[PDB]
RNA sequence: GAAAUUGUUGAAAGGGAAGGGCAUUUGAUCAGACA
RNA sequence: GGAAUACUGCCAGCUGGGACUGAGGACUGCGACGUAAGUCAAGGAUGCUGGCAUAAUGGUUAUAUGCCGCCCGUCUUGAAACACGGACCAAGGAGUCUAACGUCUAUGCGAGUGUUUGGGUGUAAAACCCAUACGCGUAAUGAAAGUGAACGUAGGUUGGGG
RNA sequence: AAAUAUGUAAGAAGUCCUUGUUACUUAAUUGAACGUGGACAUUUGAAUGAAGAGCUUUUAGUGGGCCAUUUUUGGUAAGCAGAACUGGCGAUGCGGGAUGAACCGAACGUAGAGUUAAGGUGCCGGAAUACACGCUCAUCAGACACCACAAAAGGUGUUAG
RNA sequence: GCCCUGAAAAUGGAUGGCGCUCAAGCGUGUUACCUAUACUCUACCGUCAGGGUUGAUAUGAUGCCCUGACGAGUAGGCAGG
RNA sequence: GAGAACAGAAAUCUCCAGUAGAACAAAAGGGUAAAAGCCCCCUUGAUUUUGAUUUUCAGUGUGAAUACAAACCAUGAAAGU
RNA sequence: GGUUGCGGCCAUAUCUACCAGAAAGCACCGUUUCCCGUCCGAUCAACUGUAGUUAAGCUGGUAAGAGCCUGACCGAGUAGUGUAGUGGGUGACCAUACGCGAAACUCAGGUGCUGCAAUCU
C-alpha cells in the first residue's frame, strides 16, 4: 500500500478538444494543434486553447472595445485576434483600419470592419499570414458581465442580487432590506 | 539481551568555554552491541550526574577480552534487582571462564529464580574470587574439593530416526 | 560526502524500494526499538547488514 | 429517547480534506475601517499628486 | 569521529493507523510505501524529523 | 444552565502578575505606533475600555489604523477550513510592539555589511542561515584527566 | 407449446441436509491446430 | 617477544547446484574484446535433438479428494441470527408527463432576439413564406412626486497571458 | 511552574538615498499617509517535500453513530451514561488472536517467482519432539496481549536471596 | 520465585482439540524454519499523466507510437457501455 | 493598639500602626489607593446623526460591547475626560 | 561627587534599629493687610526671606537584620511529561526505549541604576 499524499486518478480539469461538434471548429483545431506543435511559439498554444472554451467563455469583443486597443501605443498597426464572435457597436463614430482575425463576424461587425477599409480573416488566413502570430494584438471579451454573476456568491452583505423573477417594490424589498424592516440583509 | 560482550564506554560532559576539559567518566558496560551500550552507558550517568545524551558526548567506546580466557574462575557478583513488591540488591557466585559468560548465565539466573527481565537488573560489580575460601556459596563450594569426580548416570542417547530396533541402554 | 549540492542530488534519485530482509529481521518483534531487540529507530551502522539484506 | 449531545470527533479531519487554506495576502488591502479624518484629508492628498504627476507630461 | 552527517531510512512500518504528525513527516521524507528508503542529511531541523517517525 | 459571556473562563487570564498591580507605567503610552506595525496582544485587566477579547489573548497582528487612544489591529482567526480576517480597535495599554521581526531586522542589516564589505573585496560571502550542523572531529587530552570509573549504586532507603 | 411441477428410460453420487470457491485424479464429451 | 586465530567489515576475487520468467520484433543507443578484420553475454532467447500428430495437449462436464464457504433482501452502532419479507414458477410490476425555473453545455443570430395568436401557401395536422404588434434585453434609483450615468486617452496604482 | 498543544516572523509586496502632494497634523515643510527619481539579483537570505498553484459555479448523500490507547465527569459498579485529542469500525476484504464489527499485521486489478509481517513450528497443521541455563509435581498443576476474572491472609513444599 | 491452601451452582465439556511432567508447563537466551490480497522483480488489463506523430502514394486523428505512476469501498456522483 | 466625665462588650473624641485584610446595588470572578472606594462642588454625554468593528455566528439576526467621524454640550486652571 | 526641578525603570529603590552628613539646596521655620480655605491659618491660601534650626524630613553608612534581586553539574536529570511495545502485575500500579524537563530545598554573591535642566568647596 502507498500513504497517498494526492486524489489519485486526477483529470487535469481542462479541455483537450472542443465540446462541440462543428467539423470547421474541428479542422481549425487540426491546425492550431499542428501549429502548437512544431511552432514553439506561445500565440499558437493559447489559440489552441481559445477554441475549446465554451460559449460561456468566449464573450464577444465589440469593434469598440477593438477600436480602443488600438490606440495603445505602437498598437495600431497590429491584427487584432479574437477567438469568438465580434459584434458591431453603434456607439464609436470613427473605427479605424485594422485587419482583425476573428471567428465570427456579425452582419453590423464586418460591415464597420470594411466600411472603414479594413480587413475581416478567419483564423486560418490569420496562420498563414502570421504563423508564429507576428504582430497580433488578442483580445478576450468581457466574461464576467454575464447576466448569471450577478447573483452568484449571494448572501448577508455580498450586494449580490437575488434570484427573482417579477422586480418591483413588494418583491423582496422589506424585511431584511431596510432597518425600518426588521433588519438590512 | 544476547550472548554478552564488555565494553569500555567513556564520555564526558559536553565543552563550554568556561569549562573547556571536562570530566572524563568509564564504565564499563555488558551489551551485545556497541549501541546498546552506550543506550546503557548514558542510562546511568543520568542516575548519576547531572548530564543527557544531548548535552553529552561520548568519548570513546572499547571492548574489553577476558585476560585469561581459558582458566576457570570463581566470580561473586553484586547484583541490584528491581521485584514486583519492590527493589533489593543481591550477591551471586558464579564459576565460569570469562566475565561474559558469568554475565550470560546471571542474567539466565535472575530470570529462572526471580522472574527478573533484563530491565530490571543492575549489575553492581563482578570480580574474581581470588583466594578459595572466599567463595562463600556452597553451590560453588561443592565444586573445589580436592580430586573431585562425578559419574553421569542414566545417559540418554539422542534418536536420529522415529523407530529403534533394539531397547534403549542408560548405561554409563 | 553531502556535497554543497546533496539536495538536488539526493532529490534526484527516486525512494528506493527495498524487498523485505532475506535473512529475515534478526528479532520476534519489529516494532519496539534496536536497542530494545526490536527493529526500529537509529541502529547505527548496523543499517548496513539490513540494508544489504533488502537489497 | 436520549441521542448524543456533541462531539468535535472527525471535524478537524473534514477540515483538513480541502483545507485549512492560508488567510490570503494582497498588496494594498482595504481602507475599510480606517479613520475618516484621515482618509477625507488622504483623498485630497492623493488627488494632489495625481494633478502633479500629470502636469509632469505635458 | 565526527557525527555522522549522512543517514540512510528505510521505513519499517506498514501504512495505516499512523498518526497525523509522523505521517507526515513520513511523507516530507518521501517514505510513503514499506521497505522504501532514502538519504537524509544529518542536521537539527532533520534531527527532529527522524525523532518524530522513530517508531515507524 | 451554561454561561457562555464575553468575558467567561478569563479568570486568570486577565489577571495581574503578582505585585505588578496598580497604575500602568508612562512607557506604554509614550510608545508610538504606525500603519504596518506587528504588535503582541495581551490585555490588561486594569483597563476595561478597549479591551481584546480573551480569543485575542497572546496572538500577534498588523496595525491597520490609528486613532486617539487606540491602534486598531487585524487578525487572521481561523474558523471551520478557513481564515477569516478579524480587524480590533484596542486600547494602547493592551498592545506592545512585537519582537517577532527583530532578529531578521538585524539580519538584513548585517546581510547588506557582509554582502557590500564582501563584494568590495571580491565576492565569497554565505549569507544564508544554517541548521545545527553535527560537530567534527576532535581529540580529548588525558593530561590532568584520567576517567573516573564510576558503577551503579546499590538499594538504599533513608527515611 | 417455455417454466414451476410430474412419469418413464439412461447415467452418477449419497454414514445427521443440499448447494458453492481454488486445484487435480478418473469418466464422459468437444473445439482448434498439424500437414 | 614473535606469530596464529576468532569476531566484525570490504573486494568493480574466482566458481558449483536449484527454481521461475523469455515481454520486445529490420536497423538506430551506451559499450566491451581485438594490432586488425572482426567478434560479444553491450536498448528483453536462441541453438541442437526427440516424441505425438492425436482427445496426446487443451476446453466443457459429472464425480472423488485436500483446504475453504452460514441466507438473501432490509432497517440498523451491530444480522447467519432466537429481528422482518420470502414455499415454487411464469407474466405484469415503481423518479413519469406538464407549467414556471437555477447552474452548465451545444447551436442560431447578436444590441438585439423570438416565423408557427394570426395571415399567406401547400404534394395538406408536415414543408415553405410573412405584415403589425407583443415578449424579454438595451437604465438605473426612490415608498413616492421624481431625477437619471465621461474632470480625464472612460481615470490612478499593483499583478497580468499575449 | 512544566511537557504536549498554540500566535507571529524568516525579503523584490524587500532595503537605503534624494525630495513632491494634502483640506489631516505640527510651534514649524514639523509629521502622517501616498508618491516621482536613484543603489544592490538570485547563498535573494533557514530545513524537507511539492504527480503543481490559484479560482468560480452547481448538485448528491448525511445531519440515530459505535469502538480502542491516552486525558476525563457522574455512578459501588456495568458489555452503563457523558466530554477531549488521535486512530479505527460503520463503508473493508486479506494474515494472525480457534471462534469474534472495532485488537495485532497489513489495506484488495489479473497472475508468476522470491522475501516477509503479526502469529507460529509434538499430532491435529505448513514449520526444529532445535539448542542453552534455571524453575515447577498440584487427590480439581500449568500453558501468551486485548480475553473471556480471582483477593486478603497463610504453608517446616521447594528455590534463590 | 514457582507450587499448595484460601477457591461454593445448577444438560456433559473444554489451555481450540488430542495430549503433555529433565514438557508439548513458567522465566530467559540463541539459531533455523513455516506463510498474507503486504514488500521486491516480471507479464497482462484498466485509470491518470507526460512526450512524439497529418508528408504523400491504403485501411482507424475521438486515432497511431514512446514513457511513468496508480488500482479497497456503503450512501452518493459522474462516465463508457 | 494606646488614651478621654457619666460610657459599660457596643455611643462620641485623639493619636499610632494599617498592600487593602474595606467598599464599589446584586451572583461570582476580575479590577481599583493622592482610586474605581468616602465627603463635597458643578451638572445631564442616560443627548443628536448615520456607518465600521468584537463576542455569540451561518461570520444571519437579536442582545451587549469597542474604536473613530460629524454635532451640540458638561466639567476642570488645564492636559483632558 | 552633592543637591534641586521634571523624570524612566518601578523593593538591588521596601521594612526595622542605630550612627554620620561640609558647602549649596531643600526643608522645618516667622506673619495674617491682602486673594483664598477651615469647627481650628494643622492642612489649604497669601506675606516675609526678615526673626530661628539641622531636631525632623532628605541623603548616606552600619546589621552572621526581615524582605527583595541575581547565580550555581545545591537539590535534580528528581517530580511531572511527548513518544513505543502481544513490556511486568489479579489488580492498584510499575519497569524499560527515544526525547523534553521543573518547583521547593541548599549554597554563594548583591542592596538601586539612570535621562534632562539648574546649582554648589
Ligand atoms: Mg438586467
Ligand atoms: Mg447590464
Ligand atoms: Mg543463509
Ligand atoms: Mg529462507
Ligand atoms: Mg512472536
Ligand atoms: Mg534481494
Ligand atoms: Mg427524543
Ligand atoms: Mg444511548
Ligand atoms: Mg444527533
Ligand atoms: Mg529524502
Ligand atoms: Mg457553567
Ligand atoms: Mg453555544
Ligand atoms: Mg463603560
Ligand atoms: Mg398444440
Ligand atoms: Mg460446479
Ligand atoms: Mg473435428
Ligand atoms: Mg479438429
Ligand atoms: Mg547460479
Ligand atoms: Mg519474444
Ligand atoms: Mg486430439
Ligand atoms: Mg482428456
Ligand atoms: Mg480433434
Ligand atoms: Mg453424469
Ligand atoms: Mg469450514
Ligand atoms: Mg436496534
Ligand atoms: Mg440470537
Ligand atoms: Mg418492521
Ligand atoms: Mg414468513
Ligand atoms: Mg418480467
Ligand atoms: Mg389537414
Ligand atoms: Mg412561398
Ligand atoms: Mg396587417
Ligand atoms: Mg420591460
Ligand atoms: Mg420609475
Ligand atoms: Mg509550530
Ligand atoms: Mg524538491
Ligand atoms: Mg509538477
Ligand atoms: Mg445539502
Ligand atoms: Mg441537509
Ligand atoms: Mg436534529
Ligand atoms: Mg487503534
Ligand atoms: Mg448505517
Ligand atoms: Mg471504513
Ligand atoms: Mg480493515
Ligand atoms: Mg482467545
Ligand atoms: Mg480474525
Ligand atoms: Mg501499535
Ligand atoms: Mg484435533
Ligand atoms: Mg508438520
Ligand atoms: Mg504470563
Ligand atoms: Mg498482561
Ligand atoms: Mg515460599
Ligand atoms: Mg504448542
Ligand atoms: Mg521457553
Ligand atoms: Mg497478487
Ligand atoms: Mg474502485
Ligand atoms: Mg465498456
Ligand atoms: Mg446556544
Ligand atoms: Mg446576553
Ligand atoms: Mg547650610
Ligand atoms: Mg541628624
Ligand atoms: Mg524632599
Ligand atoms: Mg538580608
Ligand atoms: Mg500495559
Ligand atoms: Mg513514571
Amino acid at each position: 500500500g502507498i500513504d497517498h499524499t494526492s486524489k489519485q486518478h486526477k483529470r487535469s480539469g481542462h479541455r483537450t478538444a472542443p465540446k462541440s461538434d462543428n467539423v470547421y471548429l474541428k479542422l481549425l483545431v487540426k491546425l492550431y494543434t499542428f501549429l502548437a506543435r512544431r511552432t514553439d511559439a506561445p500565440f499558437n498554444k493559447v489559440v489552441l486553447k481559445a477554441l475549446f472554451l465554451s460559449k460561456i467563455n468566449r464573450p464577444p469583443v465589440s469593434v469598440s472595445r477593438i477600436a480602443r486597443a488600438l490606440k495603445q501605443e505602437g498598437a495600431a498597426n497590429k491584427t487584432v485576434v479574437v477567438v469568438g464572435t465580434v459584434t458591431d457597436d453603434a456607439r464609436i463614430f470613427e473605427f479605424p483600419k485594422t485587419t482583425v482575425a476573428a471567428l465570427r463576424f456579425t452582419a453590423g461587425a464586418r460591415a464597420k470592419i470594411v466600411k472603414a477599409g479594413g480587413e475581416c480573416i478567419t483564423l486560418d488566413q490569420l496562420a498563414v499570414r502570421a504563423p508564429k502570430g507576428q504582430n497580433t494584438l488578442i483580445l478576450r471579451g468581457p466574461r464576467n458581465s454575464r447576466e448569471a454573476v450577478r447573483h452568484f456568491g449571494m448572501g448577508p452583505h455580498k450586494g449580490k442580487a437575488p434570484r427573482i423573477l417579477s422586480t418591483g417594490r413588494k418583491f423582496e424589498r422589506a424585511r431584511g432590506r431596510r432597518r425600518s424592516k426588521g433588519f438590512k440583509v | 539481551m544476547a550472548h554478552f560482550k564488555e565494553y569500555q564506554v567513556i564520555g564526558r560532559r559536553l565543552p563550554t568555554e568556561s569549562v573547556p576539559e571536562p570530566k572524563l567518566f568509564r564504565m564499563r558496560i555488558f551489551a551485545s552491541n556497541e549501541v546498546i551500550a552506550k543506550s546503557r552507558y548514558w542510562y546511568f550517568l543520568q542516575k548519576l550526574h547531572k548530564v543527557k545524551k544531548a548535552s553529552g558526548e561520548i568519548v570513546s567506546i572499547n571492548q574489553i577480552n577476558e585476560a585469561h580466557p581459558t582458566k576457570v574462575k570463581n566470580f561473586g557478583v553484586w547484583v541490584r534487582y528491581d521485584s514486583r513488591s519492590g527493589t533489593h540488591n543481591m550477591y551471586k557466585e558464579i564459576r565460569d571462564v570469562s566475565r561474559v559468560a558469568a554475565v550470560e548465565t546471571l542474567y539466565q539466573d535472575m530470570a529462572a529464580r526471580h522472574r527478573a527481565r533484563f530491565r530490571s537488573i543492575h549489575i553492581l560489580k563482578v570480580a574474581e574470587i581470588e583466594k578459595t575460601a572466599d567463595v562463600k556459596r556452597q553451590y560453588v563450594k561443592q565444586f573445589l574439593t580436592k580430586d573431585l569426580k562425578f559419574p553421569l548416570p542414566h545417559r540418554v542417547q539422542k534418536s536420529t530416526k522415529t523407530f529403534s530396533y533394539k531397547r534403549p541402554s542408560t548405561f554409563y | 560526502t553531502v556535497g554543497p549540492h546533496f539536495k538536488q542530488a539526493n532529490n534526484f534519485l527516486w525512494p528506493f524500494k527495498l524487498s523485505n530482509p532475506s535473512g529475515g529481521w534478526g528479532v520476534p518483534r519489529k516494532f519496539k526499538h534496536f536497542i530494545q531487540g526490536g527493529s526500529f529507530g537509529n541502529r547505527e551502522e548496523f543499517i548496513n547488514k539490513l540494508v544489504k539484506s533488502m537489497n | 429517547a436520549k441521542s448524543k449531545n456533541h462531539t468535535a470527533h472527525n471535524q478537524t479531519r473534514k477540515a483538513h480534506r480541502n483545507g485549512i487554506k492560508k488567510p490570503k495576502t494582497y498588496k494594498y488591502p482595504s481602507l475599510k475601517g480606517v479613520d475618516p479624518k484621515f482618509r477625507r484629508n488622504h483623498k485630497h492628498a492623493l488627488h494632489g499628486t495625481a494633478k502633479a504627476l500629470a502636469a509632469a507630461k505635458k | 569521529e565526527a557525527q555522522h552527517k549522512l543517514v540512510f531510512v528505510v521505513r519499517i512500518k506498514g501504512i495505516n493507523k499512523i498518526p497525523p504528525k509522523p505521517r507526515k513527516v513520513l511523507q516530507l521524507l518521501r517514505l510513503t510505501r514499506i521497505n522504501s528508503g532514502t538519504f537524509v542529511k544529518v542536521t537539527k531541523a532533520t534531527l527532529e524529523l527522524l525523532k518524530l517517525i522513530e517508531p515507524y | 444552565g451554561k454561561s457562555h459571556g464575553y468575558r467567561s473562563r478569563t479568570r486568570y487570564m486577565f489577571q495581574r502578575d503578582f505585585r505588578k498591580h496598580g497604575a500602568v507605567h508612562l512607557s506604554t503610552y509614550l510608545k508610538v505606533y504606525k500603519v504596518g506595525d506587528i504588535v503582541d496582544i495581551k490585555a490588561n485587566g486594569s483597563i476595561q475600555k478597549g479591551m481584546p477579547h480573551k480569543f485575542y489573548q497572546g496572538k500577534t497582528g498588523v496595525v491597520y489604523n490609528v486613532t486617539k487612544s487606540s491602534v486598531g489591529v487585524i487578525i487572521n482567526k481561523m474558523v471551520g477550513n478557513r481564515y477569516l480576517e478579524k480587524r480590533l480597535n484596542l486600547r494602547v495599554e493592551h498592545i506592545k510592539h512585537s519582537k517577532c521581526r527583530q532578529e531578521f531586522l538585524e539580519r538584513v542589516k548585517a546581510n547588506a555589511a557582509k554582502r557590500a564589505e564582501a563584494k568590495a573585496q571580491g565576492v565569497a560571502v554565505q549569507l544564508k542561515r544554517q541548521p545545527a550542523q553535527p560537530r567534527e572531529s576532535r581529540i580529548v587530552s588525558t593530561e590532568g584527566n584520567v576517567p573516573q570509573t564510576l558503577a551503579p549504586v546499590p538499594y538504599e532507603t533513608f527515611i
